[PDB]
This record gives C-alpha cells, structure tokens and sequence, in this order.
RNA sequence: AGUUUAACUGGGGCGGUUGCCUCCUAAAAUGUAACGGAGGCGCCCAAAGGUUCCCUCAACCUGGACGGCAAUCAGGUGUUGAGUGUAAGUGCACAAGGGAGCUUGACUGCGAGACGGACAUGUCGAGCAGGGACGAAAGUCGGGACUAGUGAUCCGGCACCUCUGAGUGGAAGGGGUGUCGCUCAACGGAUAAAAGGUACCCCGGGGAUAACAGGCUGAUCUUCCCCAAGAGUCCAUAUCGACGGGAUGGUUUGGCACCUCGAUGUCGGCUCGUCGCAUCCUGGGGCUGGAGCAGGUCCCAAGGGUUGGGCUGUUCGCCCAUUAAAGC
RNA sequence: CCGGUGCUGGAAGGUUAAGAGGACCCGUUAACUCCCUUUGGGGGUGAAGCGGAGAAUUUAAGCCCCAGUAAACGGCGGUGGUAACUAUAACCAUCCUAAGGUAGCGAAAUUCCUUGUCGGGUAAGUUCCGACCUGCACGAAUGGCGUAACGACUUCUCAACUGUCUCAACCAUAGACUCGGCGAAAUUGCACUACGAGUAAAGAUGCUCGUUACGCGCGGCAGGACGAAAAGACCCCGGGACCUUCA
RNA sequence: UUGUGCGCCGAUAAUGUAGCGGGGCUCAAGCACACCGCCGAAGCCGCGGCAGCCAACGUGUUGGCUGGGUAGGGGAGCGUCC
RNA sequence: UCAAACUCCGUGAUAGCUGGUUCUCCCCGAAAUGCAUUUAGGUGCAGCGUCGCAUGUUUCUUGCCGGAGGUAGAGCUACUGGAUGGCCGAUGGGCCCCACAGGGUUACUGACGUCAGCCAAACUCCGAAUGCCGGUAAGUCCAAGAGUGCGGCAGUGAGACGGCGGGGGAUAAGCUCCGUGCGUCGAGAGGGAAACAGCCCAGAUCGCCGGCUAAGGCCCCUAAGCGUGUGCUAAGUGGAAAAGGAU
RNA sequence: UUUGAAGAAUGAGCCUGCGAGUCAGGGACAUGUCGCGAGGUUAACCCGGGUGGGGUAGCCGCAGCGAAAGCGAGUCUGAAUAGGGCGUAUCCACACAAGAGUGUGUGGUGUAGUGGUGUGUUCUGGACCCGAAGCGGAGUGAUCUACCCAUGGCCAGGGUGAAG
RNA sequence: GGCGUCUGGGGGGAACGCGGGGAAGUGAAACAUCUCAGUACCCGUAGGAAGAGAAAACAAAAUGUGAUUCCGUGAGUAGUGG
RNA sequence: GUUACGGCGGUCCAUAGCGGCAGGGAAACGCCCGGUCCCAUCCCGAACCCGGAAGCUAAGCCUGCCAGCGCCGAUGAUACUACCCAUCCGGGUGGAAAAGUAGGACACCGCCGAACAC
RNA sequence: CGCGGGGUGGAGCAGCUCGGUAGCUCGCUGGGCUCAUAACCCAGAGGUCGCAGGUUCGAAUCCUGUCCCCGCUACCA
C-alpha cells in the first residue's frame, strides 16, 4: 500500500522572542505570528507579516487592552 | 558533497579589470614631512631613496598627514589636499 | 502564452522602465499607470507591447 | 564505439514519494523523525492594491403578489456562530468582513535595529530624502489580514547608462543599472545532451541488507480454558457449546533484521536415532442420554509398539489391502 | 488484416542543407554642414571603397505524403439477449477494429484453477492412454495437424530376468589392520580442548551453578568444533564488462 | 456478608534435576513491620610515592585541586642507524 | 584461461570499498546529531574535542522577580464533532372525518429544545507543574579546568539499552521512529545482579598482609547473623503467569 | 571492525629478516625560531676546486574605495551636507554632540612586515601501503582447439541385396 | 624499357632533437565537451647537437628596442573554462 | 463644594453586562420642527449636514432598588505534575497545584465642563 | 509481502463540470401498410452511474469511503 500524506512546512520559528523585561533595542522582533494573538501597543509597531517590533528602546511589557493581549514597551530611565 | 558549492552558488563578481589602469603609487605629505625634516626638493628619486615609493612607478601624492616643511615636489599626479598642503607650506607641486 | 504576463510598463517621456505583472484577458494592452522614474520625476507609463 | 539509465525504501524490486505552505504528531518557548495522520500550492486581483469615509453580519421569528425552506421588501431578536479571493491554522466585529469616492506607494534612493540562522536562502523594519495618492488634518501607503503561489549559478537576450574601448579616433565586444529566458518538479538545480538486459556474467564490499536455520514477538496458527444463549423430549454443563472473554505452546503463515554473506548447503527420501506428551494401540479409571456388544467425553499413564503398497520430487494428501494401532 | 513499423515503387504538393543570391541595415569616413565658442571642438547628414550582419528568391535527397507488399517484423474483439421442461444458443441487437483466429488441434513439452471431468489400464495410478472443451495464456512456414522408418531423447505399460528389494548371508582380491623401509598434505591464535540446564553477538570445550570423568594410546563412526576448501555465485550496495533498443 | 495480609487451583514441551545460582531451608535459611551489629568496591579515609593545573613564597620549595579513557588533539621522551 | 586470448607498455590504472599502518609516557577528550547532497555505509558546513591567543565568571547551580505559552488534567449548556437515556414534540407514515383543502387521532419515526450523565491528537469557557527567555542576589571560585570570539589540528556524521513522554505496530517485538542540562555502555575498569556492554553502587594516579562504607548481602558453598521482637505463610509459596474458580 | 565479539565474525602455524604519511616546490595557511626592519629579499646568472662573494630584474609590505573611468584618507552608491558599505593599525586625553545603542572632531602615541629555517595541515604529483574486475597502444600466438586448402594413408569379418 | 660502367644507399644504436600520427585507464566524486595529453605508443628522419634564426618582428607615440635560442621573472597573473 | 448631570478617558474591559420595576429633565444630553443655505441618500432631509425652538422626558442618557440569566469566585480537597524513594504496587515522600463545584462577590477611578452653591 | 479499475433509458454505447443529464441504435408503447411480421409515422414514453462532500448555488461531470463485473497481482531467491 502507500500513504497519501507525507508532507509537512518548514518550521516557522515563530514565538516570542523578547519576553517580559527583555531590554530591546528599537527595530527588534519581539513577537513572530501570524495574526494577532499578541496586539501592538505603547511604541510598538506590526508589520506586514503581524510581527511585532519595538518603535523605541526599552523593556518588554506585556499587558492586556480590552481583553487583547498587548505588547508594549516602557522606557529605561537613564540614571 | 554534491551540493552546489559556495564558489558556484554565488555570482561572479560584478565587473571587468580594465587591463589599461593607470596605477600610481602613493606617497603622504606626512611621510614626506618626516622624511625631509628639512625640506627641499623631492622628486619619485629622492622618494625611492627614502623608501616611500617603488622604482619605476608612477606616482601620486596624497593628502593624510600634516606638512610643514618646504618642499618643489615632484610627481606624476596630486590630490587637492597634497596639493593645497604643499602651497600652504609654501612650496610647488609640480606635474610630469 | 500566459493571462497573466511581465507587462513592463514603460514611460512616456523617457522610454524607460518600470516591471509588474497583469492579465491578458483585460481588453486592452494599454495599462497607463502613473510611476516615479529615475532621471525625471512622477510621469504616465505605459506598456510597450 | 563511448557512456547514462537517481535516491528514500523496516532487504531490494513493483507501487508511492521527492520542492513550498497550514494543522496534528510535537511532550504548554523554539525545534523535533517515521512509506505517521489530514489538506493545499506551482495561482488570482489593474482591483480583490493604496487611502478617506461609511456600514455590520449569518441564523432565527413575524408579516409580505407571483415567491416556494430559501430570491427581493419591512420590523424584531441577534456580539458574532457569517464572511475573510483560494488549503488549514492564527487572527479579524475596534473590524483585517460589506459599500462608495479619489487614486496607482503593486514607487526611486536608502535603511538604525532585529528575527531566522551549517552555508546559500529567507523575513520584519521604525525612520531620512525625492517626487506623489488619499485625507480638512493628524497620518497611512515601498502590493494584497498573515503565512504557500516558486528556481541558485553559469550562459545568453532586451532597454538605459557622462564606464571600458588591445597604437590613436571610432566601432565591435566587454562592463554597470533594470529586466527576461529552466515542471533544471529527483524543485541546493552532476551533462546543453542519455533508456534497458545479464541465468554468460566479473570484481570490490556487506550479516551495515533479504532468502535457510537460530533468536525475540506470538497478530495469525495451535492446545486449552472462563461465562453459559442455548441444541440436547424436559434438563446449560451425557455430548456439542454460540456471542464474547482469558491464556498456553512456539510446529504454521508472518513481523523484527540480533549472530552468521574472507560461505551456517536447500526440500523430500534413505540410514541412525533421541526426546516431550498435547496418548493412536495396549494399561488403569470417573461420568454417560452406559441395558449388553460397541461407544462418547474427561482424568491418569510415554513401558513397549505404532505395517506394506499404487500416484506424486514431493512433505502433506487420496486410494488399496491389513492392523491391536497404523499417534502428534 | 497493409492500420503500426519496415521494404519496394512514385513525386503532384508541403517542409528542408550547403551552394548561388545579395536587398535592406550597421561600422568606418572623403565631403557637406550646425552651433559652441575657441585660438579649434562637439552635434547632424553622408558618396565611394573596405568590412560585418546577412533578408527575399532558387536549389536535391530525406521526412510528411500517394500506392503495393505479411512463407516481411507483426496483429488476428467485447457486451447483452434469444428455441414448447430446464439447459445451452443455430439466431439477433449494439460498440469498437486494420482485421477480430479459418482449417486443424486442444488440461497440450502450452491448462493457473487442476490430482479438471469421464472412460481405460492398476487391488489401489497427482504420472500414462483415449475423449470432452470452460483454449488462465494453441494455431497455420517464430509453420498447423499427422506421419512409416529412425532415436545412448522424454513418458507410460507388459513379458522375461534378476540381491533393486523383502533381507540380507558367504568367498576371494585391492586397500584398510600388523611388521620393516621411504615418507608427504590441506590445516593450525592457543591448550592438561567433558556433559547438562542456563547466560552470552540471542546455537558455548573455554563463562555461571552443578554433574561426570584415573593418565596415555590403537582401530573405528562421523553429532559438534557454526569443521577444511573457495575474501558467498543467491540478495543488496558500489564499480565493471558484454548484449539490446523507437536512451 | 465487607475489605484486607499471606496462600490454593487455573499451570501446560521436547539432551538432564533445570522457573532458588547449588546444597539444603518451614526446628525458616520464607513474607511483613520495627530494632541491632557486621561483611562488602580500584568508592572515602589513613601512610607513602609520582605526575598535571593553579596559587603562594622564594628566584624551587610548600600547599590546594585534579590525574578512567576510544576516535582524536597537544606536550615531553626512549631506542636504532648515518 | 574467452560475453572479447596472451604478453609488454600506459601503470605504482582507478577503486565513496576491504585490509594493514611498527616505540613510550603526560594532559585534555568526543561523536554516532542538524542541514544539504546522482545523497543515504561517502562528503561539506554547523554541533561536540584539542591546542594557541584574546576576554574574564559573562558559563553553570540555587533563591527571588518579570514574562509568553495551551501540554497533563479538567470541561463542553464555552465552539466544532461524536454520543447515552428520559421529557416535549415539530416532521413525516398510517387511521378516521375518508375529496384536493382544513382537521382530530396515533401501535410508529420522532428534528429542534430541554433534564441528567459522557468522550476527543488535529475540540477548548479553562489550565497547571516543569521547561524556556530575561533580570537580579548569591554560590562554586589556589575551579568548574566553565562560557564567548578568532585561528591551527581534528575525529564523528552506522549508535545501543534502560527510565520518563509519545508516534508506527496488535497501545507485540532484544522492533522501529522522535523527544528528554535523563542515565549508562560506546570510550568505563572495580563491587553486586549465578554467569550476563547498556540495571544498581561507584568513575580505577601508583603502592600497603590498614580502617569506614555504598549497592547487595550475613545457614554451608561464600566474607559477614542457623540475629532480636511481634505476627503471617503450609503452598517448598518464597524460588514465573491470566481470565476466572474456590467453606 | 562493530550498538556490541572470548566470541561459533575477520586475519594470523612459528621464528627470523623485509614491509606503510615520504620527497620536490622562493608553492598555500597557521605556528615556533633566527636575521634585518618601513623596509625585507634576491631569481636566473657571474666569479669562487666549497658551503663564499656579487647579482635589483622581480616579489611581498608601504592606501584604500570603486564595475571602471577615476578620486584619494577617503571613496562607492546616490539628486543629497542622507543615510549606509568598505577603508582610514590600535590606543590615550580633551572638547562638542548625543543617551538609537554612541558618534564627530581636535591633539597626542604611532602602525610591522619580510626573508631563511623547523613543525602541523594542505595543493600538484603514484603521495601512507597493498588490492581489483577491467580500458587503451603495440605486438605474440591456429604445434591445443574451430573451419578450410593441398597431398597421402586407414576402415578385420559377416550380412542385406538397389538400379542396370 | 633493355645492356654496360661509375658513384651511393640498405642495417644497427641508450638518451637528446625535428616533423607527422595519436590513445585509454584516470580526473571531472556519473559522463560525452574538457582532462589525462599532444602524454604513452607508433611512423619518418637526423646531428653531435638538432630545430629556430637575421623582422612582411615587437612596441606604442618613448628622439623606444632591434636575428634566433635558452634561463629567471612577468604569473599561477591577464584570461580561458560544461 | 452639592448634584437622580454633560462630555473625555481608564480598569487583568463583566464584581462593570443583560433583563428588571419605580423614578428625573436646572443648564446640558436628547428626541423633536423644517429643509432656504454648506452638505447628503448606489432611492429616501431616515441617515449625513444645515437652519431652528413648538412639546416631551415616551425613548436614549441618568438615579435607586438585584444573586432572575450571565460574569467573578477563594479556601480546603482532588486530578495532573518537576525531583526523590521504591525490585511491577504507577505505590509513596517532600514541593508546585488546577478545572469543575460550593461558600460567597451587583461597578469603580480620574480630568474638564454645566447649573446651582460660592 | 503488496498493487490495481469502468459503470449512464429495458440492452449496448456516447457525453467532463460556460450553472442540468443526457443523446444514438436496438427494444417497447400507439397508429398505419398487409388477410397477419419486417420497413413508415410518430402526441412517441422511458433513467438520479447509489449514497457522502465540493469553493459547491449546482453538480452524471470534480474529490474522496462506498459506487464494484473490471484488464493488469507479478516478490522472481
């Protein structure tokens, strides 16, 4: 006999690759998804592909904003 | 291992090598200025003397240092700033 | 022969280029669609067939 | 005449598959295999893109001419179950879904920083400028809700370029920029170009890999057994014992591929045996739907015995005559 | 059966090489010129000649094509129904074909099912003979069906004959055995090389627990030493060789 | 009658006990629960020697830690010849 | 000697294949994975080793803190699906009024809805523990002989069993394929497990006719206890086994 | 050689000898060491009975960027003073901008290669050693065997009994 | 063509040379282009050396060099190359 | 500063909602009156927009009453679970700890403005 | 070991998805010609390749399980 399926995608590496506290610098992915599971916030942007990237330096925030899960990021205050 | 190898995967670098390219040794009106502490005339001899350029080159003046000194530089081509650096030492630069 | 084709809209004022993709099954070979070329600023272009 | 004639493969062949995307497997980061489970792709759209503005369905109820379950109309309920170009998932009602207007950013030059990462690939990207679209403005727009919709390099083609121009001026040709040409689909793409046979075979290797045997397993098979619906005039259990269930054994077909491929000779027969008992006869016994003869069934018992022939290579089997019996 | 592929013949067309042909175009530039200002220098046109790219047109075989040819390579059908019992189907309908296998043969050196069925032979016959035809998958010069004679062919049967056998016994001879003499061999990691049940790379002289066994030879048997021999020929992988062909 | 702790049957292969490793064990040498000691390794300790890394102090001693090892890498050496 | 003789030469043919590769010690010490491959028993790169250089605790462990997940589990009247029994009762089927409609009525089906109980890898209103990312404070810190970067030199790229989670398989395989800052063997001796790579203990610098221990064991083989106390067992259970039977 | 062999997987009867990472190259990379040092070095060649002395042709360093023209501590892209790529040895101090990860200027310090040689890998070569089946070139072979040519020879005895 | 006479050749030789002919194993991890390689081998020819050689050359605007051969560099470069 | 108040926002966006049954109209929010004007309906002055102030809090909005439906929801226990012990018991330890259930939880916070107060 | 393959009126055969499935011959029904078949005329009549699913609006048509006589099934040792 012989099996019709067989196939499968490459892995995407999709996730969360900034988690809460992570000190980012500003362009850097912090969620890859494919909708919006995580949503954008405070100086956070989305993109093409629904990823997630911070407009500004600082740490990783996550939160919540009319029930959706949002990412944002908080200023570090310099000393 | 039968993958296309990276010498072959990658393009050919862009361009030709123009087989009728006027090279020039360089030299610095820094290393000049510490060369002829004095001054003078300098000239592609005095130059090979001092080890500054090859024999039997062409040659161009640049330039990176500071010069102080004055100096009747003799030289196939100059840059502006060798050029402006030597006529604000107050010496030529001459063109042959 | 394909529907959907290279086009390569071209300028107008300038015969250069600008590529993208359209069906054939449009009637018409004529897809006037104003670009921003190289060398002079936002002009029609059109597709040379 | 020279050569090619792919690989994965629970041996190989045949069959199937080969790249990309989505889910599960996948063990709550990522990732994760199998000839594991399901599907899809090799496009489409000149609007189904951009922007501004507006709207919110599906379903159900009720009333309505054709009109019906369902066309279009009205009202109501309805927070999302519809719909999202197309698979699935994640998302989207704040709408990314529905509609209209204007449009071409389905741009040029660039890109801080990141993701992913054998490498090559791939992906996001605020922001600066140019010149634009929409918008009152803020602002958004470098294709599409997202993720697939594709093909390295070589080679060559086309257009443009203040590059080069084999003494010089030109030109050819080369080069840059943009772009085109490969179901190279065996989809990291040996060649621009290629199918088969070998039992006439050869060599190198392999127990990394099949056939015999062994070993494991025990689906299957075999030998029992549990329940007992029942058949048995009645009576489940003298006898058979369905539907179902639990095990033995390792003799069958198999599964695995663990020793052996620098050799473990194969079926059947002949000879020689030896062992077990799941006993064919002989022996002992219980029950009987055992009157007696003869049996049936079960238990104990392996001391000995267990024929010769026809057919077939045959084992097996059928048949012939016999036998106490013609065992497994 | 000429549909396929070949072979033969033909050539009205179509296509088609080189060669002729050289248009047109391009490069160059003698000369015309235009600005641009320089002390000459950048744009256009452009003869002849030399070159390059080379179109149209003409051009044969071949191929397509038109016929023939099967003792050329080759190929020679399905479905369904139908006769007063039943059964089958002489018959019919329909589809396809280039044509649908004729005569003759047929469980065959061909028949899987299959030891087909029936009959004969046999006490008993998967073999054999004859016959049936439901020909998995006969077939007419890859000849079909037969055939006297022939055959170290194959198969079956019978008579006679016999130690092939029931069922084996005896005799001699050559070896084997003994003595003398000469004197190898393959093999060989070792060695004062047991058996059982186990264990173990899943079959143990060599390990475990036990059992058995005084040491050394001679003749013998061949169960094991996965015995010797031959780097398994089968299988696979890799590579060769030769062979075939519409690679 | 309920649950439990031990048991019985079911039980059943083939060279030889052969489903405790053996003898033998219930007068447990068996099982459970507690308790007491001991044996037991190349483990740890003790004594001694060596080496590697490091540190300290002094211009070579001490101390600590470490020292299984295939492919393999590095280091330092023995022996032979000319 | 023949599916292309022999001889010499090319030629030391080439072989991703097999075999072999010779003295010592010291230190460190793997891998059997990923991707790609006319590739799958080969090779490249990465991963893992070593050496050197540079940096220096960045590594790692623990505590605390900030975080995202959708597994286990659970739940489903929270979706998609499945699905048990009731209740209602549309719907149809019949019957009777018997037309055709409209009616009641039912031996029946009986949707939808509802009550209760359930299930799911591709279901989720929920949702852990762990693990992961990051931060932080400490620990180790004359050492893990860590980590990172660069470069020289590699080898490996056939893994095995076991524990746990899982697929395939008959929820069989000493099966196969994955995962697991899981282990061990590999490459690891020693002790125990009778023997017995992968189980348990424990990681072997050497020596000692010294001691304590681990696992496991203490009647004899066999070192240590026919140990103490309380019970149990009668089957040699111990020193294999099921459904099920059983004063 | 294996996941794993005492292994019933391979090889070895024993001893003695022999038997496998070598050599060349101004080769490549890295490292050590020596010389010289912003320079280093020669090759061929010439002279030397030598290992020594000459030999500047070249080679590597000394400036990069760019397809190139070319420009030059800058350059390429680009309309850009607008960003990025590559480069300006490195470090220190200061100043100014920033805190988008730091940059820009000034000053200073001032850059280290090259040729011998050893070692380890590597390239071209047989390239650690052994090993095919087979391919090619040129020749040797029909005294075996297959067939043929020429010339000779042999086939006891007994039967059957064709044509004519 | 025949007869006569005279002059010469004929063959060998290890390597080197000139002109011709010209493989394949192999490598390309296949293979045909390509490589191996103008190798091996073969043929014809010599000479002590041969061949080449006195520009219908190079070069690039330098008032340039000035037969040929050979060595080193140029340079594993420019380029060539499925 | 007080309002049965008008806007703009916020919350682990439901303790906030839905549905109640009784209420309010000071300014304001609103319905509401008309389409002459900007503007508008793929038809409609319904909407959007504009101009207005006739009457009405009827509705929206707002206030009070609530466990009726939904939402939140501990604790403890259980399941599951990392590590550990344990020769099968998936037995047990110490840690973490759900879902469901049950007990119980019914909007709040800020800024501005308005009327009044002042 | 394993794989494979068309169905349609009563029979035999066609027809691939612009939104229907149908058409041919034979057969059958009715009529006519004949004293009574065949040949002629038709109002001629006649089927859901079975159910499930499409992207479905809708599929004979497309895709899968089934629809099932199907040629080829072949482990060569």
């Amino acid at each position: 006999s012989s099996s019709r399926n067989g196939r499968d995608s490459a892995a995407q590496r999709l996730g969360v690759k900034r988690f809460g506290g992570q000190v980012v610098k500003a362009g850097e992915i912090l969620v890859r998804q494919r909708g919006t599971h995580f949503h954008p916030g405070v100086n956070v942007g989305r993109g093409g592909d629904d990823t997630l990237f911070a407009l500004a330096p600082g740490a990783v925030e996550f939160g919540a904003k009319r029930g959706r899960k949002t990412v944002n990021i908080v200023p570090v205050a310099r000393p | 291992g039968g993958q296309m190898p990276i010498h072959m995967r990658l393009p050919k670098l862009k361009g030709f090598k123009n087989r009728f390219r006027t090279e020039y040794q360089v030299v610095n009106v820094g290393d000049i200025n510490k060369a002829f502490p004095q001054g003078g005339t300098v000239g592609v001899d005095e130059l090979v003397a001092k080890g500054l350029v090859r024999k039997n080159s062409l040659v161009k003046v640049l330039g990176d240092g500071k010069l102080t000194v004055k100096v009747d530089v003799t030289a196939n081509k100059f840059s502006g700033s060798a050029r402006e650096a030597i006529t604000a030492a107050g010496g030529s630069a001459t063109e042959l | 022969i394909r529907p959907i084709v290279k086009l390569r809209s071209t300028a107008g004022t300038g015969y250069t280029y600008v590529t993208r993709k359209n069906r054939r099954n449009d009637p018409d070979r004529i897809v006037l669609r104003k670009y921003d070329p190289v060398l002079r600023r936002h002009v029609e272009f059109r597709e040379e067939r």
